[PDB]
């Protein structure tokens, strides 16, 4: 199963470092390249560069001179891409790829390798409840939601009844605001028993140890 | 350097259908040594892109005999011709002929249906939130088609601008709209002095731009 593993989700300040490992499994590790490319969110994929594995020497594309170091081991089967002093905008997931000498492709692509950078600290969130004021036309539907503000890290879990008001539910990607993330959540009941039956959201944040529920109540 | 450019960047598509995703290269894709190298991609959801086609018309191994790839110089498509429930994802290309390699933008591949509007929605900030000092407003506009939609958050006359989060969900896979959430931040004191707050949505549906407020 010709495979290329690459090593955990990073999370550093700005200015430490990172050593994504990227190790070839199944293949004559020199007859291919290992390129790195970063994907950027929104970005377009860089590729970054390459590495020759006979010879050795790294091919930077110029746009990442200086703090992009190329390495490997071969005895090790291993490929390494070392940011050194890292800084915000670099935030991207980077895929190591073996290109085949011939046809000139990648065809075996790495599963991934996030790093987040961030000053911030690990906050809590602050989960408060959001209910219709006095607002009725919805049709014989209403919409009650939570909006999750201010962690760090990610992820945040909301789920609705303990995970049981699952469709209805909508739960919107984590924004930034200001250092920390901000997430909303909502769900669409059948309105015949609302507020006669509970409807409570529950937000599990692991990077703090933090579980909260609070009952979304008219008033 | 040999800037690759897709379009469309969504393509709405009845599982079914004939899809034919194109893109457009900077500069020619032949090489000296008498060769196009231009790669198509498939990266489903949270995933890595995957080889589907080496230069310009063969198919990968595995690739069914489905899809076509096309073109010369600086012009190229691919085709599928049954699109079907396994190929939902983005379709990059790139080339190889000129150095450094380039991506395209993707064009993900869509499920096609049936116009929705928003169902608007809006709420002001609690008592939790007040008693802290800050105040956010949130508008969920939800489950719409297609993924255009414009937020217009007025405050009274003077709309504000400089305050909003949005975001969005990808393509809900139960009966495939969008949902989407506005959320206004203010601090609880901007917040009492102002009464009105309405949540103008416009999608190309509701002519009268949908508008749902609560005046504190
Ligand atoms: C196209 C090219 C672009 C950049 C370069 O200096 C060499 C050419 C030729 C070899 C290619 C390389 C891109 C990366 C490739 C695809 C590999 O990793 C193996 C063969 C390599």
């Amino acid at each position: 199963q010709i495979q290329l593993v690459q090593s955990g989700p990073e999370l550093k300040k700005p200015g430490e470092t990172v050593k994504i490992s990227c190790k070839a499994s199944g293949y004559a590790f020199t007859n291919y390249g290992v390129n790195w490319v970063k994907e950027a969110p929104g970005k377009e994929l860089k590729w970054m560069g390459w590495i020759n594995i006979y010879t050795g020497e790294p091919t930077y594309v110029d746009d990442f001179k200086g703090r992009f170091a190329f390495s490997l081991e071969t005895s090790a089967s291993t490929a390494y891409l070392e940011i050194n002093n890292l800084k915000n905008e670099d935030t991207a997931t980077y895929f190591c790829t073996r290109g085949d000498y011939v046809n000139w492709y990648f065809d075996v692509w790495g599963a991934g390798t996030t790093v987040t950078v961030s000053s911030a600290k690990t906050t809590p969130p602050s989960v408060y409840p959001l209910a219709p004021g006095s607002a009725a036309q919805t049709n014989s539907m209403v919409t009650l939601g939570c909006l999750v503000k201010g962690y760090f890290p990610e992820p945040v879990t909301v789920t609705w009844n303990s995970g049981s008001l699952s469709s209805g539910v909508h739960t919107f990607p984590a924004v930034l605001q200001s250092d920390l993330y901000t997430l909303s959540s909502s769900v669409t009941v059948p309105s015949s028993p609302r507020p006669s039956e509970t409807v409570t959201c529950n937000v599990a944040h692991p990077a703090s140890s933090t579980k909260v529920d609070k009952k979304i109540v008219p008033r | 350097d040999v800037v690759m450019t897709q379009i469309p960047l969504s393509l709405p598509v009845n599982l079914g259908d004939q899809a034919s995703i194109s893109c457009r290269s900077s500069q020619s894709l032949i090489h000296s040594n008498g060769n196009t190298y231009l790669h198509w991609y498939l990266q489903k959801p949270g995933q890595s892109p995957k080889l589907l086609m080496y230069k310009v018309s063969n198919r990968f191994y595995g690739v069914p005999d489905r899809f076509s790839g096309s073109g010369s110089g600086t012009d190229f498509t691919l085709k599928i011709s049954r699109v079907e429930a396994e190929d939902l994802g983005i379709y990059f290309c790139s080339q190889s002929s000129h150095v450094p390699p380039t991506f395209g933008g993707g064009t993900k591949l869509e499920i096609k249906r049936a116009d929705a509007a928003p169902t608007v929605s809006i709420f002001p900030p609690s008592s939790e939130q007040l008693t802290s000092g800050g105040a956010s407003v949130v508008c969920f506009l939800n489950n719409f088609y297609p993924k255009d939609i414009n937020v217009k958050w007025k405050i009274d006359g003077s709309e504000r601008q400089n305050g909003v989060l949005n975001s969005w969900t990808d393509q809900d896979s139960k009966d495939s709209t969008y949902s989407m959430s506005s959320t206004l931040t203010l601090t609880k004191d901007e917040y009492e002095r102002h009464n009105s707050y309405t949540c103008e949505a416009t999608h190309k549906t509701s002519t009268s731009p949908i508008v749902k407020s609560f005046n504190r």
